[PDB]
DNA sequence: GCATCCGTGAGTCCAGG
């Protein structure tokens, strides 16, 4: 039930060499394995939450 | 921090309080300037933080960084369940699971 | 914890006896519409509605309250069962 | 544990003094640390206990409120007719217990003051509170210790 | 359905750290940096 | 020994950024003032946001328009970031139209302009259109407070209209500095600086004033006490 | 989207000149601490009060000296002095010296202080010292008007050469503690209910103390007004 | 007196598929 779609990553007329990225699939950021987010994190207790 | 010194801002008072704290924590070398000491802390991956509710700094320096966090498939939207009465079994006439 | 639960355990000789006392009393009050309460108007448990305060409907709340007031006699073989049932139906109709 | 710990510093390191005013002056010179152990006369006390004396716990906390000292600083306080040497942190702990169970006397009797509050001591506190005041009050004390423990962990840093 | 992140959803990192979202504080309650930047998630050191 | 009113410096850099210095204030009070102002400035500061989108030949959010590189989901992600300034205070709601086509990277300038309405980031990319690719939007942009998710405000100007998440607050950052200062023989006085950043919909100074006003109005509430009927 | 809030209700619960509870519900999300922390700061730092700033006692050299004829030491009398609640009745007044001479077997109270014009001792059954046969106590205590808390070694004020400086407990407030709870208004789920708690000494009351606090802030809001 | 062969048992709840 996860959504599996692909998105175009190049624009009209772009000269692309062999193996260049034409579309990003699910959980893919410009060809890298995008299994989540990079968030800004603080490691400290917090009121019990 | 050189961004800050150029923008025209001195070492905030709360950074002082936390710096004295972290000094009693053997985290900075005593006597160095606030910039020297904040750089010392930062290099340990710690920074000053201000409790958003109060304005006051955390009694001490706190590790802060960029992290890879993922959403796992197990979402609560899919698991919250509750029945008053429902369907029963054929032989046992107990509820289905 | 329940309001005044250490005294309540002090009242009975076995915690489960208090439990049975409370459940029986609360059913007695559910049956007669609380017209048999030993509580005074000022001691009624209240529930804060959106409109205003009203009587608490939870008859077990009422039961444990009445139990702390001392105005109830609990024990074994106090009276014949249908005699109690009909005397309560006589005093407080349904 | 963080609030009811006390600081142990290295600058003073057991110097000898004749009058307390000599010790306060020495700490003024940056020669001795506030909570470092020294020996004024034949007595082995610390600069913080002399420099800082509080008539009642409210005052101690009003000072910690104004930056004067910190909860882990060893200081002198007058609490229940007693002139105690202890931190304001341990004074706060005892106030939390005492307001939690609504009996200052029993409360004082229950705590161990001159120790950091850990798993074992907090445990014995709950056993003892149970036995002495009952489960309703021990539940109120538990919500209490819960509240502050979380609050003081957060900012503890 | 476009699923936003809610209280009870499970987050994790690549090092074993996993846990459920328990609280979503508004931006004015978050620990923030001297320059005003609020942090995104507050993990508890007690795991490590 | 009682202090007196301080001097109020104001350094604005366009509609975006502003520093607001106050000195001198009594010890501690740098925070006693600077933090509640922060909190009221990150939330409760009114602003605007896109609340609805209707596109032609789009039935729902998970579509793709032929001739367009972006999926509708992405287009609403772009359109969220649109900053739309209302020059008139009576104005509540605006329906911006956009008709575009051909080989062209539609930006936020391409909106048919309205009076009492100004797009504060016209260079904002929206779509990448291809030969023959068209686009006909009607976006609805409202005033409001704070963060109102799509799943709540449910705004649809018509049947195929998509409700959109609205981040109304126009304050993009609030930091405040407490520096050391003296006046005469007084030491440890506080010098309060408030750095404020917005989007241009409202400027840092207007923001700070409405936050002041909110806090003062809020102090108004304590003025009429009431007895406690617990007894 | 469209919001229709209502202005909250302010609720008061005072037990004498000493204690007050204050519940202000409902408040939009986050405003409980937005109001709580300031008023707390203000209520512990800037409520005008009176404090025993200095003390001279006859033939008493320093603070950690003994007093022959009295059982308390000097530190102890200085503490008992920290607990004196004196209230200036004339807004002009700024400072007083208070003198107290007693001797022989007796337990000095705050009553024994010699009355002054526009000076009310709120806690006259307060204990200072018990003297014995031959115990002589001549002392002068300096009492000023300020705000907050000043350690004895931060003002250092001396009338004379043997006056002891005393940590100055200006604040008529002994503690502020506020606690916000989530509360609901029909469909509104995340609203705030502000409970404030204020212990004073009796010179000012809790309600008076809080009203003074809200005033200072309201006035500080006006400092964002003319560059 | 010993091996020897037999049968019988081997944690809870939850999701899917
Ligand atoms: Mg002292
Ligand atoms: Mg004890
Ligand atoms: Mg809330």
């Amino acid at each position: 039930g996860t959504a599996l779609d692909q998105r175009p990553r190049v624009v009209v007329g772009q000269r692309v060499r062999k193996g260049d990225l034409l579309a990003d699939g699910p959980a893919s950021e410009n060809g890298f394995l995008a299994l989540g987010q990079n968030v800004l994190v603080a490691i400290m207790p917090f009121d019990g939450y | 921090f050189g961004k800050r010194k150029g923008e025209g801002f001195g070492v905030d008072k709360r950074e002082v309080e936390v710096l004295r704290r972290a000094e009693k924590l053997g985290l900075v070398t005593p006597g160095k300037t606030p910039e020297e000491q904040l750089k010392e802390l930062f290099l340990q991956g710690k920074v000053v933080l201000y409790d958003g509710r109060t304005g006051e700094p955390i009694e001490g320096p706190i590790v802060v960084g960029q992290m890879f966090i993922m959403k796992l498939y197990h979402m609560v939207e899919d698991k919250m369940h509750a029945r008053s009465t429902g369907p029963y079994s054929l032989i046992t006439q107990q509820p289905l699971g | 914890a329940e309001p005044g639960i250490d005294k309540l355990f002090g009242m009975v000789d076995s915690k489960y006896r208090l439990t049975v006392v409370v459940a029986k009393r609360a059913q007695q009050l559910l049956r007669h519409g609380f017209k048999n309460t030993v509580l005074e108007p000022e001691e009624r448990p209240k529930m804060q509605t959106l409109e205003g305060l009203f009587d608490d409907p939870n008859a077990v709340t009422w039961a444990m309250k009445e139990l702390l007031t001392g105005r109830l006699v609990f024990g074994e073989n106090l009276v014949p069962e249908d005699r109690l049932q009909k005397e309560m139906e006589r005093l407080y109709p349904v | 544990y963080y609030i009811t710990q006390v600081r142990k510093e290295k600058k003073g390191a057991g110097l000898e003094f004749a009058t307390p005013e000599e010790a306060l002056a020495a700490h003024e010179r940056g020669e001795v640390a506030l909570n470092a152990p020294i020996k004024v006369a034949g007595r082995e006390t610390s600069v913080g206990r002399l420099k800082y004396v509080f008539a009642n716990p409210d005052e101690a906390l009003l000072a910690v409120a104004h930056g004067i000292v910190d909860l882990q600083d060893v200081v002198t306080v007058r609490y229940m007719g007693k002139r105690l040497e202890t931190s304001p942190g341990r004074i706060l702990f005892a106030r939390i217990v005492a307001e939690a169970v609504e009996d200052e006397k029993v409360a004082w009797e229950l705590i161990q003051l001159d120790v950091p509050q850990e798993k074992n001591s907090l445990k014995d506190l709950v056993y003892q509170a149970f036995l002495r005041l009952g489960m309703e009050k021990t539940a109120r004390l538990l919500d209490a210790l819960k509240y502050y423990g979380f609050t003081f962990s957060t900012t503890s840093g | 359905q476009k699923r936003k992140l809610q209280v009870g959803d499970k987050l994790a990192n690549r090092h074993g750290n996993k846990g459920v979202v328990a609280k979503i504080l508004p931006v004015e309650d978050m620990p923030h940096l001297p320059d005003g930047t609020p942090v995104d998630v507050i993990l508890n050191p007690l795991g490590v | 020994s009682k202090l007196k009113a301080p001097v109020f410096t104001v350094r604005t850099q366009g509609r975006e950024y502003g520093e607001f210095v106050l000195e001198p204030l009594e010890r501690g009070f740098g925070v006693t003032l600077g933090n509640p102002l922060r909190r009221i400035l990150l939330s409760s500061i009114p602003g605007t946001a896109v609340t609805s989108v209707y596109i032609e030949d789009v039935l729902h959010e998970f579509s793709t328009i032929p001739g367009v590189k972006e999926d509708v989901v992405e287009i609403i992600l772009n359109l969220k970031e649109l900053v739309v300034r209302f020059l008139n205070p009576s104005l509540q709601t605006v329906t911006l139209l956009l008709k575009a086509e051909g080989p062209k990277e539609v930006k936020a300038r391409d909106f048919l302009p309205v009076a009492d309405v100004e797009i504060m980031n016209p260079d904002l990319h929206i779509a990448t259109l291809e030969e023959g690719g068209r686009l006909n939007m009607e976006v609805r942009v409202d005033r409001g407070v704070g963060y109102v998710p799509a799943e709540k405000h449910g705004i649809k100007d018509r049947i195929n209209a998509i409700p959109v998440d609205a981040v109304f607050s126009p304050v993009r950052r609030v930091a405040f500095q407490v520096e050391d200062t003296r006046l005469g023989q007084r030491t440890d006085l506080d010098k309060l600086t408030l750095r404020i950043w917005t989007d241009g919909s409202v400027t840092p100074l207007e923001a700070l004033n409405q936050a002041v006003e909110i806090l003062r109005e809020h102090l108004t509430y304590f003025s009429n006490p009431q007895a406690a009927a617990v007894a």
